[PDB]
């Protein structure tokens, strides 16, 4: 078995090299465009590690967003930009574990500020199937953009 | 992408489908059941 720690914001002492998820794009973002977007303060990246280590084994990202028309009024949302898991954890099913943490996170978020839904763009249909198996619904924004509506806590 | 700008008709369709009652209730239950064991 693999035992993992609770999802936590990416630091600079986190071990990012051994992470191998299957899509080089999503392993490259973690190596390159993760720390950078965070000091810039756009997206926030949450990572999980192997127990008693700092070797990252999975991660997700979170930025705010908006929907408006071309001339309430902007609809306040939250983009789940990346969700990936290392190839050495398979049937452990740590993806659903990360999407739980993310959704719960955004729901707490929405108890601080108005947030009407989470959005995500499905890469392949397997993304879409994962994301539709867990509440996401096809939207009108884009054909691969699915939304998960947010309801107030309590 | 972080700011979806939509024509008037896409905007109303997005709005109505968002003020509509929640859908895919089945998965949301499945997701809300995933109790993870973090350490």
């Amino acid at each position: 078995e693999i035992n993992v720690t609770a999802p936590a914001l990416l630091t600079d002492e986190h071990i990012l090299q051994p992470f191998d998820c299957g899509n080089e794009v999503l392993s490259n973002w973690l190596r390159g465009r993760a720390m950078k977007n965070q000091m810039l303060n756009a997206s926030r990246t949450f990572v999980i590690c192997l127990e008693d280590t700092l070797r990252i084994v999975g991660y997700y990202s979170l930025a705010t967003g908006s929907v408006t028309h071309a001339e309430p009024n902007p609809v306040p949302v939250v983009l789940l930009g990346r969700l990936a898991v290392d190839v050495c954890t398979r049937g452990h099913g740590f993806g659903k574990w990360l999407l739980s943490d993310a959704i719960h996170r955004v729901v707490n978020l929405a108890d601080q500020v108005g947030i009407k839904a989470v959005m995500v763009h499905a890469i392949d249909d397997d993304a879409r199937a994962f994301y539709e198996r867990f509440g996401f619904v096809q939207s009108v924004v884009a054909p691969n953009t699915l939304f998960y509506k947010v309801l107030e806590h309590h | 992408q972080r700011l979806f700008v939509l024509d008037n008709e896409r905007y109303d369709s997005f709005i109505t489908q968002l003020e509509a009652p929640v859908q895919n209730a089945e998965g949301r239950e499945r997701l809300m059941a995933v109790k993870p064991e973090w350490k």
